[PDB]
């Protein structure tokens, strides 16, 4: 919460695609962090509202190393785990595999 | 701007009729459609000369702000062939 | 004083004498007000013709407050008494996306349930596969994918658990609340059966070439009657073509197809392999990279 | 209780008896001689002809 997504973390500096692989900065990935938070601890009622977005966020910008889909497969992979759809949950575990 | 209202005075009896066949239509055209009576197009001006038939132009001209194009009866009878038939 | 026709009279004249829609706010509850009148009349032939009048006026204006409160009534209490359901889901999607004040985050969305379920009653239609990517179905009542999950049983379905449901668990079926209130069991259930029946009698025609009609009545759960009943109205309103042979005891769902018909698939085939070939033909030079290293 | 509309009706029994031969015979053909007159409520050899002269 002291962080968030562009406010202590972007002033001068540029932007790495969130904390994938390597350096990175905060912007992308504490989204990505909150909505694993919810999920291994709380229910998937308020984890799916926050994946939403990043979702929509990697559809619409994307990198080209493949650093950045291993990291939003693995909040999916947590996701369909807990739920009673084996469908779903064996397509996504082929994308975190890959 | 020289003539106005003012100085057409003496014909508000009269002067009301222009203002329903062009301030009204050109205000609030709605209102013919609510009854459903088509909007007059062309108007008559008849009478004895110099009763100010002539000052119904300007003064309308001097209000409304609306772009007019006086058209006289001898500026459009120049012939060449069929001329004045083009000209309008 | 319980008078319905002596307040219909007095503006039953004026609706027309209203407004030139210069009024934005006072035209709403003007136009709205004689269809309450009416409906309460028993005539719903009046209201539906000040509903086209004040729906186009409304398009390209926005709904403030004071006006979407009776859009949620008097657009769909006119389809009721119509009995079509292609015009009830109509209404109750339009008001999704709007500016939404008056829905909630919590309640209006077990009314999604029943948008769902109406498209059952109705001849199918071209919004149900777009309810099935929203994603508030997906989450919070569970009943959402209940009706979701009817949807992909409609090229499968083998009506197994159709009739337990429906001698069952009728939650959105014979009680409605948050969208048409309900009726009666027999109202609801009237063209609940008639649905459900062409919903295996549309598989069979695209799917089965012919079934005999001693296993009609076990799946439809039918008579010998009752079967050829609902498959020979389909075929008059051009939806499912079948052939019942009745010496033979069974009905033909094969389409006849003419000679040129064969030969014109034909020709999608044959421009299809080149396709294929086309296809293999690059993916020998691409492939062939990691061959020549 | 018009007779001059009377003789209109009278022609329409026959329209009418192809029209509601157009609802039995609406699953094509392979359908029941006996079946059909048991839907329209005639006689066997009254159907028949009638089928014969559509």
């Amino acid at each position: 919460d002291d962080l968030k997504a562009q406010f202590q973390e972007l002033d001068s500096k540029k932007q790495r695609n969130n904390g994938s692989k390597d350096h990175g900065d905060g912007i992308l990935l504490i989204d990505s962090e909150i909505a694993r938070t919810y999920l291994l601890k709380n229910d998937l009622v308020k984890a799916r509202d926050l994946l939403d977005d990043l979702e929509k966020t990697l559809d619409k910008k994307d990198s080209i190393p493949l650093r950045i889909t291993n990291s939003f497969y693995s909040t999916n992979s947590q996701y369909f785990k807990f739920k009673n759809d084996f469908n779903s949950f064996y397509y996504t575990s082929l994308l975190y595999l890959s | 701007g020289e003539i106005t209202f003012d100085g057409i005075g003496g014909l508000t009896e009269q002067i009301r009729e222009l203002r329903e066949v062009i301030e009204l239509p050109l205000k609030n055209p709605e209102i013919f459609q609510r009854v459903g009576i088509k909007p007059p197009k062309g108007v008559l001006l008849y009478g004895p000369p110099g009763t100010g038939k002539t000052l119904l132009a300007k003064a309308v001209a001097a209000t409304i702000g609306a772009n007019f194009i006086f058209s006289p009866a001898s500026g459009i009878v120049d012939k060449y062939i069929g001329e004045s038939a083009r000209i309008i | 004083e319980g008078k319905i026709d002596e307040a219909a009279d007095i503006l039953c004249e004026l609706q027309v004498e209203t407004y030139g829609s210069m009024e934005m706010s006072e035209k709403i509850q003007f136009i709205l007000e004689q269809m309450e009148l009416s409906i309460l009349k028993g005539d719903y032939s009046q209201a539906t013709v000040l509903s086209r009048k004040i729906l186009k006026k409304t398009f390209k204006n926005p709904k403030y407050e004071s006006l979407k409160l009776e859009y949620y009534n008097l657009l769909v209490k006119i389809s009721l008494h119509k009995r079509e359901y292609l015009e009830v889901a109509q209404y109750l999607q339009e008001i999704y996306q709007t500016d939404a004040i008056k829905s909630d985050e919590a309640k209006w969305k077990p009314v999604l349930s029943h948008i769902v379920y109406f498209l059952v009653l109705s001849p199918y239609g071209n919004l149900q596969n777009d309810l099935i990517h929203k994603i508030q179905n997906d989450n919070n009542l569970k009943k959402l994918e209940s009706q979701e999950s009817l949807v992909k049983l409609f090229t499968t379905n083998e009506l197994m658990r159709w009739p337990i449901v429906q001698k069952t668990y009728e939650p959105v079926l014979n009680e409605d609340d948050l969208a048409f209130g309900g009726e009666a069991n027999k109202h609801h259930w009237e063209d609940l059966q008639k649905r459900v029946i062409e919903h295996n009698l549309r598989v069979i025609s695209e799917y089965y070439s012919r079934i005999t009609l001693l296993r009609l009545n076990e799946l439809l759960d039918l008579t010998e009657s009752q079967t050829e009943t609902y498959i020979s109205d389909l075929v008059n309103q051009g939806i499912i073509y079948a052939k019942v042979n009745r010496p033979a005891k069974i009905v033909n769902f094969e389409k006849p197809k003419n000679s040129s018909q064969l030969l014109n698939e034909w020709s999608h085939n044959v421009d299809e392999l080149l396709e294929h070939i086309e296809t293999i033909g690059h993916l020998i030079t691409k492939e062939e990279i990691m061959h020549g290293l | 209780g018009d007779e001059l509309t009377r003789s209109h009706f009278n022609a329409l029994y026959d329209t009418l008896l192809e029209s509601n031969l157009c609802k039995i015979i609406e699953p094509f053909e392979c359908v029941e001689i006996s079946h059909i007159s048991k839907i329209i409520g005639l006689d066997t050899q009254q159907v028949e002809g009638k089928l014969s002269q559509m």
